[PDB]
């Protein structure tokens, strides 16, 4: 069964750093790109990064671009987004999706229906609470 | 133009029907027609709230003093989210699925509003089909308009429910069931046997007569309002009407039906209401202005006119004669002064 | 074990040669820098097409890539040569063809001769049975649930080629069959894996009516309704059978999260399927047979991107056609071709 477990969620003051995790199973990360996207309460889902299937090949929403690093691990099938000076605007549920190869690896705008695969998502929350 | 207008004809009270208390929205658009009486623009134009008045096709100034053989006048309240949808030739949801205004007719569009005290929003729904499977009522709030997003037509064979004894053997996606009226067509399912999954029941319409990744197989036909039509139905989800909760009929729940809306009229305390004026034989017929007078007594002689006798409609040149050359042409005695004419085509 | 390694691939229409990065992970092109043709068949053996050797140049890189692999000017297997640098020499990436194939008969129902030079129709005790398509003068790709058992042995089965009509297939034109290779990992109760190699005894003689169809690489870039073709000798109508001649039907692909939905498969397609059709129905795409090819024209060539797999009945509404994603399996076909030889 192919599954997309996301971890590494959870509340973090603003300006604070989270290492978001995906664990894919199922599929080989060689032919599929493996995206990052986040919804917010009541709003559309948004594309945050992605990640080619070459692994070489990035891409980061404007609203993110140079704040946020996604990484992947083959050998482990474990994609990584870097969330560094973390701004109240990033609080959402963040989703792991998988789209093939046959189509655009990275795309500037992340289209979710390109995606077929998707996780369950984890909650980050990005408000003043407890340092 | 030469008029001569029937004696002793009412007034038209259009003031009266633009004014009247029941506002229908316009999904259930309302239309009058007036013929056979005097009107007065400007008297209008005072007792009517008007926000705007704008013609098409028609010289607004030539309304004052003419005749036509009919003025047809629909009307029904705005919900303002859609306001821009009455723009000429709009494709916005009120002229594709509610009222198409004409634009090749000799039209006057009129916006204007009353009092809310004064109005009761009448919300109902045309369709013949959506009540012959149990439309019901719209329950909303006062002075909610409501229109319509999607129209959908059906044969007179449809029913959306699907027959019990097929849907008794559906192990999968098992839709609701129910018994249709006599003639009708029970709503198609087929019994699949996709790989391992048996008995798998799939219908038409899904997900729903909308966004239907079918619309071939699915009998409510997408459609667009044509001019003087009402939208003929609201898009009926078949997976809510099987419900059969009372009357051993098929009966769809009140959520099943989709592609509508609804917008408040209210601005400034008060309901914005739209109207069309379709102007019906210009310069003819016995439906006059009285915002100029009979001032005709001085028939213009030897020009070329336009004539409008009592009815009698046509063009020619008067020239006045006496009743000696009455003892290709025609003529008149005018009443008011008992002048006899002859009249000449140009 | 030979399916955790890897080494070497083909990314993209443009055949961009790329090299996995130990410890990195990550694909890099190569530079044209002191590139040559032994080079471009040294890497097309590494893929596994033996001899076969169609062309090498250098082009702009469209990949985006990191870095490239550079070739150390001199440091005595040349594999380990190529290191990490930032830049090449010569201003352009590698692009490898090993083999002339995606072309067939120009634009000028029935198909044409030479217009799906790929076809091959397999037969088993002279009837036919299954589709297939080229891919090397030996090998052909079709689906693993037409060699099942008992059909597992490669002596049931025979391919006809450049010849359209099934009357046209007589007793002894037939290419024999001599190895058929299943997919390890097909499931017949789900058909996922659905896709099986047949190596032939003797070399198909290539000409206008038989040509190979290119294998895919990983980043077509595809349009997600991408417009492909089907062809095959498949009944045009349910229950039907054999179409005698040869017949082409143009299809649209069909997103995958589309096609999972509850009222179409309801999650059966899975990662090693594609779906293409119509969503709607009421068009015959029924002219395919199982194995037979769903192809592409991208970059003005003409790739295989399925193989006929399943499909509830043909030409149903809310019931496409469901094809394996050859894209995830062109890694092992390259295996087993260079384990074959
Ligand atoms: C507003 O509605 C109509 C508009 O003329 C009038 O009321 C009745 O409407 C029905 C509609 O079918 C007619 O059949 C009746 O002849 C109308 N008149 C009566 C006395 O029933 C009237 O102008 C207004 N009705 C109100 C204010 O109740
Ligand atoms: C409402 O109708 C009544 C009865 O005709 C009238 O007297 C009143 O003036 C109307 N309301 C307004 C605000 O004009
Ligand atoms: C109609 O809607 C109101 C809220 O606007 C609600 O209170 C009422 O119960 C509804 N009527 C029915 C019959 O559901
Ligand atoms: C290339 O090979 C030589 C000889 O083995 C070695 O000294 C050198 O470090 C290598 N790498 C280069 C020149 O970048």
């Amino acid at each position: 069964q192919v599954q997309l477990v996301e971890s590494g969620g959870g509340l973090v003051q603003p300006g604070g750093s989270l290492r978001l995790s995906c664990v894919v199973s199922g599929f080989s990360l060689d032919y599929y790109a493996i995206g990052w996207f986040r919804q917010a309460p009541g709003k559309e889902r948004e594309g945050v990064s992605c990640i080619g299937s070459s692994g070489d090949k990035t891409n980061y929403a404007d609203s993110v671009k140079g704040r946020f690093t996604i990484s992947r691990d083959n050998a482990k099938n474990t994609v990584y987004l870097q969330m560094n000076s973390l701004k109240p605007e990033d609080t959402a549920v963040y989703y792991c999706a998988a789209e093939s190869a046959l189509y655009s690896d990275c795309t500037e705008e992340q289209n979710p229906m390109l995606y077929d695969y998707w996780g369950q998502g984890t909650q980050v929350t990005v408000s003043s609470h407890h340092h | 133009t030469v008029y001569r207008r029937i004696p002793n004809l009412p007034d038209c009270d259009i003031d009266n029907w633009l004014n009247n208390v029941s506002v229908p929205s316009p999904l259930n658009w309302e239309r009058r027609i007036f013929s056979n009486c005097n009107f007065n623009l400007s008297t209008l134009l005072r007792l009517v709230h008007v926000d705007s008045f704008s013609c098409n096709n028609l010289d607004k100034s030539k309304i004052f003093g003419s005749c036509f053989n009919s003025i047809t006048v629909d009307k029904f309240a705005i919900p303002n989210r859609r306001r821009d949808d009455l723009q000429l030739g709009s494709s916005g949801f009120l002229q594709s699925s509610n009222y198409k205004i004409d634009i090749s007719s000799s039209s006057c569009q009129l916006y204007y509003s009353l009092p809310l005290v004064n109005v009761t929003i009448n919300n109902f729904n045309p369709s013949s089909w959506n009540r012959r499977y149990g439309f019901g009522s719209f329950n909303l709030s006062s002075y909610d308009v409501v229109y319509s997003d999607h129209c959908f037509s059906v044969n007179s064979d449809f029913c959306p429910c699907a027959d019990p004894s097929v849907v008794n053997s559906c192990a999968k996606s098992k839709p609701p069931s129910a018994i249709c009226p006599a003639g009708t067509k029970y709503r198609h399912c087929d019994l699949d046997t996709t790989l391992y999954v048996k008995n798998w029941c799939r219908c038409s319409c899904l997900p729903d007569p909308i966004s239907t990744y079918s619309p071939n197989t699915c009998p409510q036909k997408k459609v667009v309002v044509g001019i003087g039509e009402h939208c003929p139905g609201l898009g009926i989800n078949e997976e809510k009407c099987g419900t059969q909760l009372n009357h051993s009929s098929c009966f769809c729940s009140p959520d099943a039906f989709l592609g509508w809306s609804f917008d408040s009229c209210i601005s400034n305390n008060r309901c914005n209401i739209f109207s069309n004026f379709i102007f019906n034989g210009i310069n003819s017929g016995t439906t006059c202005s009285n915002d100029l007078l009979y001032s005709n007594t001085e028939i213009s002689t030897g020009v070329c006119v336009n004539y409008d006798l009592y009815g009698i409609t046509g063009q020619g040149i008067f020239k006045e004669v006496s009743a000696v050359y009455y003892n290709n042409i025609i003529g008149f005695k005018d009443f008011l002064t008992n002048k006899t004419y002859t009249i000449l085509p140009c | 074990n030979p399916s955790n390694w890897c080494c070497v691939r083909l990314y993209g229409p443009n055949f961009i040669l790329q090299v996995y990065s130990s410890q990195r992970k990550s694909w890099h092109p190569v530079c044209q820098d002191d590139w040559n043709e032994n080079y471009g068949r040294a890497a097309c053996r590494d893929m596994g097409y033996k001899n076969n050797f169609y062309s090498s140049q250098g082009i702009v890189d469209d990949s985006g890539s990191t870095s490239f692999m550079k070739l150390n000017t001199s440091a005595g297997d040349i594999y380990k040569k190529l290191y990490h640098s930032d830049a090449c020499s010569s201003k352009a990436v590698v692009s490898l063809r090993c083999i002339a194939c995606g072309v067939n008969l120009n634009s000028s129902e029935s198909a044409l001769p030479g217009a799906w030079p790929w076809q091959v129709s397999l037969h088993v005790q002279n009837v036919h049975v299954c589709g297939g398509s080229i891919i090397t003068p030996e090998w052909i790709v079709t689906a693993a649930h037409c060699v099942e058992k008992p059909l597992n042995n490669p002596w049931h089965w025979t391919a006809f080629a450049g010849i359209l009509r099934q009357s046209f297939m007589f007793y002894g034109a037939g290419y024999q069959v001599e190895k058929v290779i299943s997919h390890p990992n097909y499931d017949s109760k789900t058909k996922n894996n659905d896709i099986a190699l047949m190596k032939l005894q003797k070399p198909l003689t290539f000409n206008d009516l038989v040509k190979p169809v290119c294998l895919p690489n990983p980043g077509m870039m595809l349009q997600p309704e991408q417009l492909c073709w089907i062809s095959g000798w498949g009944a045009t109508e349910e229950k039907g059978k054999t179409s005698e001649v040869l017949n082409a039907a143009k299809v649209l692909l069909i997103e995958t999260q589309r096609c999972n939905s509850r009222y179409v498969y309801d999650n059966l397609i899975t990662p090693a399927m594609i779906c293409a059709g119509f969503l709607q129905g009421n068009v015959d795409s029924c002219q395919g047979d199982a194995g037979g090819p769903l192809v592409t024209s991208k970059n003005n060539i003409w790739w295989l991107i399925g193989d006929t797999s399943w499909g509830s009945g043909c030409a149903k509404a809310y019931r496409p056609g469901v094809y394996g994603n050859v894209m995830v399996f062109t890694d092992w076909i390259y295996r087993q071709m260079r384990a074959d030889g």
